């Protein structure tokens, strides 16, 4: 039932900072693009904007 | 099924005697001079096939055969139980007052 | 140039086994007339691989290779024992004493920890026959025990242990106990492990070899709660031959 | 008055399987402590029945 | 010490126990008092004590 | 309840002549006790060593037995192990070793009976608590 998941494959995001990565593959490093890390980034830039909403 | 073996073991000699293979070396101090220098020879020399083993012990004194003969009614010989001897538990075993 | 407690403290180098420079490729001769022993075997892990499980029966299941999270608290030292020469030319080492367990916690991809005795306890290892000296070539195989990673006094969250604690789940007065049992009911294991010591370097003056290990053994299984993984340890090692 | 009606029974000749066989269900019910109504619990919510299951 | 647990009226009628964990497990039981036979299946009865109507 | 004569009479020897202490005895050795001993022997356990109590019952199967007034004041002079086989008193406060344990330098034969007698005396009152740890707090 994965829905953005492959969303950040297509364009490349593939592994986890927990160490996995969606082919399968063992003991690679997705550096800060990992999985979390796309969804960190979304959240970050969700609240700059809430705050240049409030401001505009 | 799964046993408790420490439990089990209560159910064998080790419950009531103190077992030559198994019990921890304060036991030794209930019966009179066991405890220091006999009781370390008895816990370094073990595993015993019995009792009477016990004065086969290499260096022994004749007092001291002596003692461990007015003792080997308070004695028994079970199967090592690998729960009970490993972490060095026969000379601590956790227990203090 | 020999270092004290305060160079070493906090920088690592304690958790190392010593090295013997690239200079000593010698050779040391086994009089065999006369015994032996080992004054000091180090053992020090650099990889810790664990095996999958894929739950297919199948599959290629391999060792995958993991990241420490107890730091530098793995190598065995000073460990001593005697080493034999046998009849037919070889070599056995039984070991002894010494620091010859560490409780090592590795973590694979997922987040799971995978808790290990590390351990050569009881280890019985031989070389080859007709080894009338330990060279570059001299390998010990063998085995040692793998006790429980707890031992019986240790209690669990809910106050369940082997020898000490309750025997049920206490929080649960009416529930059934038969699924609870593999929980309720700790057991101590005791298994093998594997391991060969290959020399890669001799000191012939001293006596003082030194090389790599490969280390196989099952890891923790929580007092009989869930399966033990396969671990296969691989590091560098270091022993010195006295003559006794 | 579980103890008296088997010490009634066992003085007028009957076995210790009779007197107990004599002691109704629901006179052993009472006398057990998941009928007490000071063992529960604030938010341990619902029929006694979801506790212990149903006394069968 | 040895100890076993016979159990008189009731399902268990005339039965005798002696393996140390079946006796024990009962012991635990009779600290309740009465010791009944539950359906835990039909509600997911979680085994805790829960109070009566009375208490509530 | 009142610290009797009969509380107050303990075995002076193997044999089986007994002494009766006096009130100001008893707490004296108490006071001595707590000068001397109670910083490993409280309550009648032994911290540093929890194995070995001073209960009446242990004190018995100690070899020589030291459940007797003179058998406490010997080993107060010349301490053993628990069989006797070794001296100890290189890690045993004594009399022979008051010049490492300097506790011990200024004790009489009158204070260390008094210290035995409390030894005796203090399970007579205290049950099992004396020897017993934290268990009878
Ligand atoms: C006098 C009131 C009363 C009592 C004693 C009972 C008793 C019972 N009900 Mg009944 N019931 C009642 C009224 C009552 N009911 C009402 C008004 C309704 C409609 C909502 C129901 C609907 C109902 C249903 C649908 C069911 C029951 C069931 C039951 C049984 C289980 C109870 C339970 O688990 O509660 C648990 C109680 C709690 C978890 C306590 C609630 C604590 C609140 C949330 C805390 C509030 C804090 C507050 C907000 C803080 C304020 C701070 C502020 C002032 C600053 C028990 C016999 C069950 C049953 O077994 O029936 C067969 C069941 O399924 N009841
Ligand atoms: C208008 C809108 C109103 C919105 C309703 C708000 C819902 C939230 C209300 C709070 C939730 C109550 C928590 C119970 C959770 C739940 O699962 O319960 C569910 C429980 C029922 O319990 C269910 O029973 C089932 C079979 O019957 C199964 O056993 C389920 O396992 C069990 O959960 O229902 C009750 O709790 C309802 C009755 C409440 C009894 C009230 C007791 C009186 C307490 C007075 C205390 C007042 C203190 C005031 C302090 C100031
Ligand atoms: C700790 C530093 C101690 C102080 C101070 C005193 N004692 Fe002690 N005692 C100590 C130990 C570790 C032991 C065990 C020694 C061994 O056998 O390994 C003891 C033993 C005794 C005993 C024998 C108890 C028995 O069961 O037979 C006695 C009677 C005794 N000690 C008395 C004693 C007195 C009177 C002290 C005050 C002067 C005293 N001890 C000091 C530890 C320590
Ligand atoms: C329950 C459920 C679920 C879930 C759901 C969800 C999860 C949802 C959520 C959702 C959400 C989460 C949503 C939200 C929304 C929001 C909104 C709608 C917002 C708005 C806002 C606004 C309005 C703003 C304002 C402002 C400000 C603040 C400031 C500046 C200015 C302005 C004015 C602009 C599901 C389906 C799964 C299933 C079934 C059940
Ligand atoms: C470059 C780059 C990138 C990108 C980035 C981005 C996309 C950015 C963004 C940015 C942003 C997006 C920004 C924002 C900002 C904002 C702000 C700065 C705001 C502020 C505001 C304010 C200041 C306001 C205030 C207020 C309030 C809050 C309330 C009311 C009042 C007031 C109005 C005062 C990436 C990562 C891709 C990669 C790398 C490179």
């Amino acid at each position: 039932g994965m829905f953005v998941l492959p969303f950040m494959a297509r364009l490349g995001v593939t592994g986890s900072w927990s160490g996995w990565s969606i082919t399968g593959e063992t003991g690679i490093d997705p550096g800060f693009w990992s999985f979390e890390g796309v969804a960190l980034a979304h959240i970050v830039l969700s609240g700059l904007l809430f705050l240049a909403a409030c401001w505009h | 099924e799964l046993v408790n073996v420490v439990d089990e073991k209560l159910g064998t000699a080790y419950g009531e005697k103190i077992d030559l293979n198994n019990t921890n070396i304060a036991a030794f101090i209930q019966y009179r001079g066991l405890y220091p220098t006999l009781a370390k020879l008895i816990v370094k020399n073990a595993p015993y096939e019995s009792v009477e083993d016990v004065l086969n012990i290499p260096g022994l004194t004749e007092r001291q055969k002596q003692i461990l003969r007015e003792n080997l009614e308070h004695f028994t010989v079970t199967e090592v139980e690998t729960a009970l001897v490993e972490g060095g538990d026969r000379y601590n075993n956790g227990l203090y007052k | 140039q020999t270092l004290t407690y305060d160079d070493i403290v906090g920088t690592g180098l304690a958790n190392k086994c010593p090295t013997l420079d690239d200079t000593a490729r010698g050779a040391y001769p086994i009089d065999s007339s006369q015994t032996y022993r080992i004054a000091r075997l180090c053992l020090q892990p650099t990889t810790f691989l664990v095996k999958e499980e894929p739950k297919n029966k199948r599959q290629e299941a391999e060792f995958v290779p993991t990241k420490l999270v107890t730091r530098e608290t793995t190598s065995l030292d000073q460990i001593q024992g005697e080493l034999k020469v046998n009849s037919d030319g070889s070599l056995t080492f039984v070991e002894e004493d010494g620091i010859d367990f560490q409780p090592v916690t590795v973590q694979m991809a997922g987040g799971e920890r995978i808790p290990l005795l590390f351990t050569v306890k009881n280890l019985v290892a031989s070389t080859q026959p007709n080894v009338t000296s330990i060279t570059t070539s001299t390998d010990f195989k063998g085995e040692f025990n793998v006790p429980s990673y707890r031992t019986a006094n240790f209690l669990d969250p809910k106050g369940r242990g082997l020898a000490s604690g309750y025997d049920s789940a206490i929080a649960l007065p009416q529930a059934k106990e038969e699924e609870l049992a593999r929980a309720n009911v700790k057991r101590f294991s005791l298994t093998k492990g594997q391991i060969s010591l290959n020399v890669a370097k001799v000191d012939g003056r001293t006596g003082e070899i030194a090389g790599t290990f490969e280390s196989e053994q099952l890891s923790d299984d929580d007092m009989g709660a869930h399966e033990p993984h396969e671990v296969k340890i691989q590091g560098v090692f270091y022993a010195s031959i006295e003559p006794a | 008055e579980i103890n008296r009606r088997v010490q009634a029974s066992l003085a007028s000749g009957a076995t210790l399987e009779e007197a107990w066989s004599a002691i109704p269900e629901k006179l052993a019910f009472y006398d057990y402590i998941g009928n007490n109504p000071a063992k529960g619990g604030l938010f341990r919510t619902g029929p006694m029945n979801k506790g212990d299951g149903i006394a069968q | 010490q040895g100890v076993t647990v016979s159990f008189y009226g009731g399902e268990l009628n005339g039965q005798t126990f002696t393996d140390p964990p079946t006796v024990k497990s009962y012991a635990r039981k009779a600290i309740f008092g009465e010791i009944f036979e539950f359906d835990t299946e039909t509600l997911n009865s979680d085994g805790i004590f829960r109070t009566s109507p009375r208490g509530w | 309840a009142e610290l009797t004569p009969e509380v107050l009479t303990v075995p002076l020897n193997s044999e089986g002549k007994t002494i009766t202490l006096t009130e100001k005895q008893y707490l004296e050795g108490k006071r001595l006790f707590q000068y001397a001993c109670a910083s490993c022997h409280v309550g009648g356990i032994t911290k540093t060593n929890p194995s070995l109590d001073l209960r009446t019952e242990t004190l018995a199967l100690a070899t020589p037995p030291r459940d007797n007034i003179e058998g406490l004041v010997d080993y107060m002079k010349n301490p053993t192990t628990y069989d006797g086989e070794q001296e100890i008193a290189e890690v045993h406060p004594s009399l022979r070793s008051a010049d490492i344990f300097p506790k011990m330098r200024n004790l009489t034969e009158k204070d260390l009976v008094a210290i035995a007698g409390h030894i005796l005396v203090e399970p007579k009152i205290l049950g099992d608590k004396w020897g017993g740890g934290k268990v009878y707090y």
